[PDB]
Parts: C-alpha cells; structure tokens; sequence
C-alpha cells in the first residue's frame, strides 16, 4: 500500500514517534503498513496496532454516540431536515471502515499464521472487538450475524485462553473483561456478564500468590475493571 | 455510564 | 470544493455538530466549504471558523513540539537514522498546508470583502496568527519574511481597533494578548510584548465600568490572560 | 512553560 516503500523498522519506529506525539491517524496506518509486510509480529508490536487503532476507533465512536443522541431527541422536536442523520451517518461509515480495515488485517494473515497462545488469542480478542464496535452501529438485517461474529472469536479467544494461559495473564484477563462487556452491552445477557466478570476475578485472586511485584500490578489493574463494571452491574 | 472495557496499555 | 454540492446553511449545521462530537477536521471542512459559498460571515460564523481551524492547527502545533523535541536529543545520542526527522518533516509540511489554506481562504475573498471593524480586525488577527505559526517552524531563507508578514498583519489590525473598537472589546483584548505573545516568542522583542500588555491590561480596567455583567466577564477573562503572561514575562 | 495565546471561545 502507501507505506509499501518504508522499511518495516522505520515503520515501527514511526509508530512510536506518533504515539508520543498522540498521531494515533499515522500511528494506525504505520502499523498497517509493518502487518502488510507480511511478517507476524511480536508482543510489543502488536500492543502498538492495538494502541493506534483503538484511539482512532474510539474517537468514532465517541462522535456517533454525540450525534445519535442529537438524531433520537430530535426523533420526537422541530424539524431540523436530514443534516444530522447524514452527518451521523457519514461518521458511521468511517468508523465501519475502519473496522474493515482491522477485520481485514486480521483475516489476511495475521490469525492464520497465530500459533503461540499470546498472538492467537489477542488477535482473536481483537476480532472479537471490532465486530462488537461494528454491532454498537449495526440495525438491519446484520445485526444478528455481526453479534454472532463477534461471539465466536470471542469463545475460541476463551477456550485457547483457559487450556493455554495462567488465569491472571494479562490478555486472558483483557478477553475475559471484553466478552463480559459483550454479553451486558451488546448481547443482552447481563447475567452471562456477571457471572463471567465474577468467575474471572475469583480465579484471578486465585492465582496472585504465583506473581512477581511486577506481574502482580500488572494483573490487579485489569481485576479492577472487573470489579468496576460489577459494581455498575449489581 | 457505560460498561468499562479494557484500556490502552 | 468537495463541498460544493452541500447548502450553505446545511454546512454550517454540520460544522455545529461536528464541534459537539470534537470532529474537528471535519468542522473545518464544513467552515471552508460555507465560505467558498463566496458569502460574508457572520459573527458566529467566523467563531465557527476560527475554532475549527484553532483546533485542527493546535492539534498539529503540540505533535511537531513533541517531534522536534525528540529531534533536538538525537542531534546531539546514538545514531538513530533518518525517521525521526523525516517524520517531523512531514507533521511540519501537514502544518503549513493548514496554514496556506487558513491564508487562502483569508486572501481569497475574506479580508477583502470585511469593511466592519469587527470582521476586518478579526480576519487580519487571523492572518497574523497563521502566519505566526509558520513563523515557529520557520528556520530557511523565508523565516524573515513571514515574520514580517505576520507583523504586518497584525499591526494594520491594531490600527483599525484603536480607532474603531472600545478597550474591553473582546477582538480587540484577543488580538493585543496575540500580538504580545508574537512579540515575546517570534520576535525575540520581550520588552515589547510586555509594554504591550500592561497598556493593553490598563485601558482595558478603565473602560470595564461601562460594561454589563455578561460583557464584564468576557473582557476580564482575557485580561486575566495578559496577567497570567505578563507574570510569566516578569 | 511557552506564552497563552487567545483560547478558543
Ligand atoms: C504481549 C501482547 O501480545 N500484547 C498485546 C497487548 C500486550 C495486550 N493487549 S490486550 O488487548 O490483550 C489487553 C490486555 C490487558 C489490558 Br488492561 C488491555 C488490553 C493490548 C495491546 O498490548
Ligand atoms: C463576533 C466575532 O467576529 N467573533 C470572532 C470571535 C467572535 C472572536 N475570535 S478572536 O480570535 O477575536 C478571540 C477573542 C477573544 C478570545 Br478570549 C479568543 C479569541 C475567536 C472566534 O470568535
Ligand atoms: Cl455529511
Ligand atoms: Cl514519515
Ligand atoms: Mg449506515
Ligand atoms: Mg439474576
Ligand atoms: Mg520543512
Ligand atoms: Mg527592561
């Protein structure tokens, strides 16, 4: 693509640069252009795919939600014309394409060439996320199979999870958090979300005693949210 | 509020 | 332009909402759109104008500080390679272009067509303050030239409000804080920037008896602005 | 730390 003649190095190098200077746009397309290199990609690496195009896509969604508020109130309201839905509706056909694009990276071949437990399931995690951002938008006859998507990368995300990782592993900890919020959010299963964010944080405390200082803080931030969001919950 | 998911790191 | 199928006023609602979801590159394409309609604007219109183009710049302004920060380090370190300049080259050139067409739009017909004290000052402010910015990426054969460009400007605007605008006029408050600041960190002229200032600050007291309540607290939030300089200068 | 300029109003 664009980045085609950058070295993969410079790439990554970039990436850094932009996150420093909060550019998570360039951010998003550096690492776009190091995964089409077609060599997979390491731990830290993939942190900074997951960094740039979660601030990219969490900008999206922060602006649809603005503007789908604005579009229900004025559904009721003097008549505003079609500015706002279109508005809205341009907002959302950029967030969906930037979840193409993620879902594209993810298919052509990031997951395929996924065989260690740490790569495999945070790019499925990852798949996981973006249909359920795809499902936050979706209203039509999609719906259905976009939620569905979503819930099987998460479970096989889950199953390579439980036989491979520690319960207090870090990207065990993110999936298991994100597949709740799926359930409460998005699958209106509010009691599969409880239970899940439950069973996670109890196996989590479960297994601290294993942990260095570092790992140890490392894991009790993510149990946190879990406790966060079970507080809202309950 | 919202339902928290997982942060940047 | 890309917008030149979309009604003037439509633009201007959605440059509105654009601003409610902090799309703020959208915003400007929405303003830059309104005026290639080739129609004066209004004061909230300019206001409009001005944030979204503030924003997007600002954005811009703090990333090629960071960039240019870690470049000085290196250029003193290990031999890191190429990267880091080049990609401070390319926030610095993403930069000017949002300059060129602020001073595009500005030249082309804005300036020309404002004959009241309020528009022609705040579009000369505007003038001076884009050119400004390019000032603090200057370093070549030209670094002169847009600084006196942006003198210039703002000098023909102070001259029209000290003949047309009270003291407490928040244009006139807004352009003297710039004009000071570009005395203090582009001309290398602190004596200047401070003299301006304390005048500015001291008519400004003066003249606040004739105001309402709501005009009283616009005025002493910018004239809190020079003290918080002038304490900084001082 | 650098100057205030005009902030957005
Ligand atoms: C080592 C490795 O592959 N990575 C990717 C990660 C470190 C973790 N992920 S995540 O989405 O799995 C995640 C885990 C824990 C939290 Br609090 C947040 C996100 C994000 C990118 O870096
Ligand atoms: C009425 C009108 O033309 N405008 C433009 C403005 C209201 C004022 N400007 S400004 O850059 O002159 C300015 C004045 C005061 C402050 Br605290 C900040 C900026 C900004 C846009 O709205
Ligand atoms: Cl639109
Ligand atoms: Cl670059
Ligand atoms: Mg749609
Ligand atoms: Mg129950
Ligand atoms: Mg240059
Ligand atoms: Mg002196």
């Amino acid at each position: 693509g664009a980045m085609g003649s950058m070295e993969r190095a410079s790439l990554i190098q970039k990436a850094k640069l932009a996150e420093q200077a909060e550019r998570y746009e360039d951010m998003a397309a550096f690492m776009k252009g190091a995964v089409e290199k077609g060599e997979e990609l390491s731990c830290e690496e993939r942190n900074l795919l997951s960094v740039a195009y979660k601030n990219v896509v969490g900008g999206q969604r922060a602006a649809w939600r603005v503007l789908s508020s604005i579009e229900q109130k004025s559904n009721e309201s003097e008549e505003k014309g079609p500015e706002v839905r279109e508005y809205r509706e341009k907002v959302e056909t950029e967030l969906q394409g930037v979840c193409d694009t993620v879902l594209g990276l993810l298919d052509s071949h990031l997951i395929k060439e996924a065989g260690d437990a740490e790569s495999r399931v945070f790019y499925l995690k990852m798949k996981g996320d973006y249909y359920r951002y795809l499902a936050e938008v979706a209203t039509g006859d999609d719906k259905k199979r976009i939620i569905d998507s979503a819930r099987s990368a998460y479970q096989e995300a889950m199953d390579i999870s439980k036989k491979e990782m520690p319960p207090t592993n870090p990207i065990r900890l993110g999936l298991a958090l994100n597949f709740s919020v799926f359930h409460y959010e998005i699958a209106n299963s509010p009691e599969e979300a409880i239970s899940l964010a439950k069973t996670t944080f109890d196996e989590a405390m479960a297994d601290l005693h294993t942990l260095s200082e570092d790992s140890y803080k490392d894991s009790t931030l993510i149990m946190q949210l879990l406790r966060d969001n079970l507080t809202l919950w309950t | 509020d919202r339902s928290s998911s997982a942060p940047n790191v």
